[PDB]
């Protein structure tokens, strides 16, 4: 619809909302030193001055009309470039042969290349301000800041922190962190996404500083005076950016650049690992990682060191008395197969559980349970979605049929309204909740927050509501009865596309405004308000977490919240579904490929005789017909002489479990028990034979993420020591049992495994080369599906079930219990800490473990920071220090999972688990407080995140630097 | 079985860690083969030419 | 006999391949012979000489 004519051609103008963005799709040269497609444009290095019909106007905010004429080539034009440079040159000091941001992709550098520049009009002055290096992580280099603003608008409107602003009213402007804090004692959550967008050195990963370059070693005392010296030296600019780039070149003989998939949660970031050696210089993300863009957390984007970790698992272990013996891997193996075989003889095949991680990927997900049901001959698998979204999963089968979530993180930041039940989702789910904060914050994107702890996304939401513990699913029924009731439910959709509507609102009966308002505690006229939002938003994406699904009602709440989007319509369309938020890197690709003791890979159930034939073709053995236990399960059929061994990979159960008194007592019972870990967790210390896995970094396939988005990981370092990765150790001991699997590569075990599963029969390495990436069911032509129920639902009529729930009062643990302890995680910290405790960056800012308790009960019982207190419940006691906070409400207090000892929060956790999947319920645990000591360090220090102060704004305010009385538009400089 | 953290390494006796220290050079002279093999081409050149005997005696008188 | 193709190779192992190479390299180092015992009596010389322990400390300092 759009004609224009770009320096004398015409041409169609095709979506091009801007005049910058068609001349790139044009191939036309033209500079943008502060133009990132991620961040949108900023209008702070004004070197895109392009003449839209004869004014001299930056083309990244110049909006592109119909009938412009633009060019970009007059000497007029290309003067107003160079004064821009000119001005970026003398807030940043070229000195590129000697920086470690001297990669080829240096946009200063590169653009001073592009625009064959040789003289800098405006000599370099430095800064009046140090380099702020308080961060463990980054570091601010005032003098090389050319005050583009792209930092500032990744922190505020991208990532949605807003720690940095720029000051522009100083007399020399610079990035500030809060109101000009130091880095390290800000409220900056250390995601990465400053240095990941900063456009040269100013703001760079402590990890590439004296690292990248061959000359960067140099001590900064000799290396200064090489720079004054070839500063007055110099010729011209691109005779020593020729030297620059030749040196450039030459590092990629020593840093190596490889596409991984990160190793932490669901969200499912994928980026380039940039590591000279064993060394990780810097997590690089790019544009086209398809789950998060340039996006990260400080988890994926900073905390790596676990990989090269002292206490790195590198030589088998068995244990020999009061001790581990190191072994070879011969007799590992040759005893994991001679008792293996031993239990299968003399007690069956069912005596031998098999724990599948969902740290590890899909072909080794494939390979746990082939060994437990083709070679062992028992279906006793299972991984820690037990513990998860089983509930979640169980929720979808029973309403949509597909155990994953509805769309993509797309479609999350397109919602109208976003409902957030019992998830933290800026610290469990960051980068998905940057697409959340952004839409809330700039699109104004309606969001609505269910939960007991006022956390990041309570505080940003539109309606926060704090129903109590196990009450979700009483106010859910009620806003479908209410809306169902008041004409307000699409009638169309539940139509044509949904069943039992009449038993669905005979069971809603009980669920009254009043009964809601009794049970919850939300009152009756917020209820209204939640019913109206929910109702007269056109899509609406509902987020639930473990917050929802660690109850005794966890399968029928989350059944409740696929309900409710039925009635309300919300369903097979773009910016709208059920969100059951996956925990792990790999939960939803574990049990994607039948981790779980109910279904095979595809999640085809295992008493389908049809299913488990097609197996036995090609596995060419027969498949036991009889479901096995569940990983809450197993430890109670070891305590009753049922289950002889338990092979136990990537999960730290030994803590992670409910009850973890009890699950210590079945370890000592147990006949075998082989973990198989990257470090010897607290798990691995009752083993047997502790086996040395080989991490993420260290070998290749693939993760599935929250989105069912499959990604290929590529390896970064060859295995350390004797560690060998996952999938090479299953296949080896399967081997020893006489399997005769000959897989040379992942890919090997995922050919196999896509022509066996349905959902993924068009899954193949080709179609996941790179940034590539497939969402599952993919058919055999490889057209994969991002969005679900589009055309129809999978079940035998296309039509979704409407399945009716009650309610399943929380358990009470008596009087004397009158603490709820609620329980989670923390942004910087992965469960007890196995990985991110290996991260002496993370520890620094977060070295332990500690109980949020609220003014109110403090003002109670005489607690200050540091006091520290005894949880006791009827399973075991917790010795913690504690931090006040509003956080935390009344006698309601929370425990992060963040402790591998005194304080480990499942040694308060109880044996219950929800009716339906046998998922613990961590959310219901109460306990009785003693005060143990009454002065300590608090255990959270001063330079944690959540000791902060935001600075909350739209954009980097270019405008204040426009109102300066220095600033000259380059374009305005004709006469 | 019961917990236990004490973990007794395997012993890689100063001998035999020399052994998997020369193998490693070894090896990079095997990768390296033809690189090598051609330096050695190239320096008996040296040495049927004037070149390194005459180097032998400016640094030897 | 009746027609086949199918050929069964045989087994050269990872050390026998070692050995092979190593073996290379020795009848490389076995031909220039004259060359590299020229170049380690010129090398001696640059010892005498300090020229070797000057290049040491100039990279070493
Ligand atoms: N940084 C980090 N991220 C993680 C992980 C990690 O260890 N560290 N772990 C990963 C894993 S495996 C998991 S499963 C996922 C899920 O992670 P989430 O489920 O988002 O995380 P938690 O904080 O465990 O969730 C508990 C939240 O629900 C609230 N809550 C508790 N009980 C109730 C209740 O009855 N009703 C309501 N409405 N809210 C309630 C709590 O106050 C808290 O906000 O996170 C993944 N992401
Ligand atoms: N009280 C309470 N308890 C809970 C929860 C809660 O909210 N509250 N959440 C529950 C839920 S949702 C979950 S998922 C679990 C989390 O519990 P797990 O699934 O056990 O989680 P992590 O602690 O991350 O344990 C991962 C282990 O895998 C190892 N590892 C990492 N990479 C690899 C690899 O490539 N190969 C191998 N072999 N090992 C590797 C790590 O070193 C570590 O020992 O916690 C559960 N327990
Ligand atoms: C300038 C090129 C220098 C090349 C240095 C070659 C070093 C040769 C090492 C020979 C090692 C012999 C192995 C062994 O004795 O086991
Ligand atoms: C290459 C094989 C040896 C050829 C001779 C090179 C050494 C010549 C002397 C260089 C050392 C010096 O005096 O600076
Ligand atoms: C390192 C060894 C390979 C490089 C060979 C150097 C080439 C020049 C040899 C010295 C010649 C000379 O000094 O006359
Ligand atoms: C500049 C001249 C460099 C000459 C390189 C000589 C390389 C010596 C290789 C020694 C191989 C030893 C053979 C073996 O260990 O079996
Ligand atoms: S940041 Fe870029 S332009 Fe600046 S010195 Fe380094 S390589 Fe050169
Ligand atoms: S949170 Fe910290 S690391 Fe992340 S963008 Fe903001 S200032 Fe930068
Ligand atoms: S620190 Fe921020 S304003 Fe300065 S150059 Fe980097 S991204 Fe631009
Ligand atoms: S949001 Fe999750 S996947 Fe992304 S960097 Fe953080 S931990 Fe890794
Ligand atoms: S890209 Fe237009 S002013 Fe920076
Ligand atoms: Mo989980
Ligand atoms: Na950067
Ligand atoms: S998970």
């Amino acid at each position: 619809k759009k004609t224009i004519t770009i320096n004398g051609v015409e041409m169609e103008a095709s979506e091009e909302q801007t005049v910058l963005q068609l001349l790139n799709n044009s191939s036309i040269e033209v500079p943008q030193v502060c133009y990132h497609p991620s961040l949108g444009p900023i209008e702070t290095c004004d070197t895109c001055i392009v003449s839209i019909n004869g004014e001299l106007k930056r083309s990244c905010s110049a909006e592109l009309k119909d009938g412009d004429v633009i060019d970009t080539l007059s000497p007029d034009v290309k003067k107003a470039q160079v004064i821009g440079m000119d001005k970026i040159l003398y807030n940043h000091e070229l000195y590129c042969t000697v920086c470690d941001y001297n990669n080829g992709g240096c946009e200063i550098h590169n653009t001073v290349k592009e625009m064959k520049i040789n003289h800098q009009s405006i000599p370099f002055d430095h800064k009046p301000y140090h380099k702020d290096e308080s961060h463990p992580f980054y570091r601010y280099d005032p003098d090389q800041c050319i005050l583009c603003g792209r930092c500032v608008e990744a922190c505020q409107d991208v990532q949605v922190t807003e720690t940095l602003t720029i000051d522009w009213e100083r007399k020399r402007p610079r990035v500030i962190w809060d109101n000009d804090v130091p880095i390290n004692e800000s409220s900056c959550v250390s995601c990465g996404h400053c240095s990941t967008v900063c456009p040269c050195n100013a703001m760079m990963e402590k990890g590439m500083e004296g690292e990248a370059g061959y000359l960067t070693g140099i001590n900064n005392e000799t290396l200064r005076p090489m720079i004054e010296i070839t500063k007055g030296v110099e010729t011209g600019y691109g005779s020593i950016l020729a030297i620059s780039d030749m040196e450039s070149a030459m590092r990629d003989e020593r840093i190596k650049k490889t596409k991984t998939v990160c190793t932490y949660c669901g969200v499912g970031c994928s980026f380039d690992v940039w590591t000279k050696g064993r060394d990780i210089l810097k997590v690089e993300p790019q544009e086209e990682a398809p789950a998060n863009g340039i996006s990260t957390c400080v988890k994926g984007k900073f905390g790596w060191d676990f990989v090269n970790s002292e206490e790195r698992l590198t030589k088998p272990l068995i244990r020999e008395g009061d001790h581990f013996r190191e072994a070879e891997w011969e007799e590992a193996l040759l005893l994991i197969a001679s008792k293996f075989t031993e239990l299968k003889e003399a007690f069956g095949p069912d005596s031998l559980a098999f724990i599948t991680s969902s740290k590890c990927t899909n072909e080794e997900s494939y390979l746990m349970q082939k060994l437990a049901r083709g070679v062992i001959g028992t279906n006793n698998v299972d991984n820690c979605s037990r513990y998860c979204q089983s509930p979640a999963t169980a929720g979808l089968f029973r309403t949509v049929g597909y155990g994953g979530d509805s769309g993509s993180i797309t479609d999350i930041a397109q919602a109208d309204l976003v409902l957030i039940i019992g998830s933290n989702t800026s610290e469990s789910h960051p980068v998905l909740s940057t697409r959340i904060k952004r839409a809330h914050k700039l699109r104004g994107q309606k969001v609505i927050v269910a939960d007991i702890r006022k956390h990041e996304m309570a505080e940003r939401s539109d309606l926060f509501v704090q129903p109590r513990a196990g009450s979700d699913i009483v106010w859910l029924n009620a806003i479908a009865k209410y809306l169902i009731e008041n004409g307000k439910a699409d009638e169309r959709f539940l139509r044509e596309r949904v069943n039992g509507r009449d038993e669905y609102v005979k069971s809603l009966a009980p669920y009254t405004l009043e009964y809601a308002e009794e049970k919850t505690g939300i009152d009756q006229e917020t209820l209204i308000q939640m019913a109206e939002m929910i109702g007269q938003a056109d899509s609406v994406c509902a987020l639930w977490a473990m917050g929802v699904t660690q109850h005794i009602g966890g399968s029928d709440t989350s059944t409740a919240i696929s309900n409710l989007l039925l009635v309300t319509g919300n369903y097979g369309k773009p910016g709208a579904g059920s969100y059951p938020l996956r925990g792990h890197n790999n939960v939803q690709g574990a049990s994607d490929f039948g981790s779980m003791p109910d279904r095979l890979p595809g999640y085809e159930k295992v008493t389908d005789e049809q299913v488990r034939q097609k197996y036995e073709r090609v596995w060419g053995v027969p498949l036991p017909k009889e479901p096995g236990m569940t990983n809450h399960e197993m430890i109670e059929k070891i305590h009753s002489g049922q289950l002889k061994a338990m092979y136990v990979k990537g999960e730290e159960m030994g803590l992670v479990d409910s009850n973890i008194n009890h699950v210590h007592a079945a370890y000592e019972k147990l006949d075998f028990f082989v973990v198989q870990d990257i470090f010897l967790s607290r798990t691995a210390e009752f083993a047997d034979v502790v086996l040395p896995a080989s991490p993420s970094l260290e070998k290749e396939g693939t993760f599935t993420n929250t989105e069912r988005r499959i990604q290929r990981l590529y390896q970064v370092f060859e295995p350390l020591g004797e560690s060998k990765p996952d999938w090479q150790i299953i296949m080896e001991v399967a081997n020893k049992l006489g399997a005769g699997w000959l897989y040379e590569h992942p890919a090997d075990i995922m050919e196999e495994a896509a022509k066996l599963s349905p959902i993924y029969a068009g899954v193949t390495y080709e179609r996941l080369e790179g940034y590539n990436s497939l969402q599952w069911p993919v058919n055999a032509d490889g057209k994969d599906s991002p969005l679900l129920f589009t055309e129809r639902f999978p079940f035998p009529d296309g039509k979704a079930i409407l399945y009716p729930v009650q309610w399943t009062e929380p358990k009470e643990f008596g009087e004397e219990y009158d603490i709820h302890v609620n329980n989670g995680r923390l942004l910087e910290h992965f469960h007890e800490g196995n990985l991110t405790y290996k991260s002496k960056g993370i520890s620094e800012k977060t070295p332990e473990v500690f109980l949020e308790i609220s003014p109110e009960l403090a003002a109670e019982r005489g607690i200050q920071d540091g006091t520290l207190v005894r949880l006791t419940s009827p399973f075991g006691n917790v010795k913690v220090k504690c931090l006040i906070t509003d956080r935390v409400k009344g006698k309601e207090v929370y425990l992060p999972m963040n402790d591998s000892g005194e304080a480990a929060i499942n040694l308060l956790t109880g044996s219950h688990a929800d009716k339906d999947t046998d998922t613990p319920a961590y959310k219901e645990t109460s306990a009785k407080m003693e005060i143990l000591k009454h002065d300590g360090i608090s255990p959270l220090p001063k330079i944690n995140h959540r000791n902060g102060n935001p600075q909350p704004q739209i954009g980097v305010q270019v405008h204040k630097k426009w109102a300066r009385k220095d600033y000259i538009f380059p374009g305005d400089a004709v006469k | 079985a019961k917990a236990i953290k004490r973990i007794q390494k395997i012993e890689v006796t100063e001998e035999d860690q020399r052994k998997r220290d020369l193998r490693e050079i070894e090896d990079a002279l095997i990768d390296h083969k033809e690189a090598i093999l051609e330096t050695l081409h190239m320096l008996g050149h040296m040495n049927e030419r004037g070149v390194l005997p005459l180097l032998r005696g400016l640094f030897g008188q």
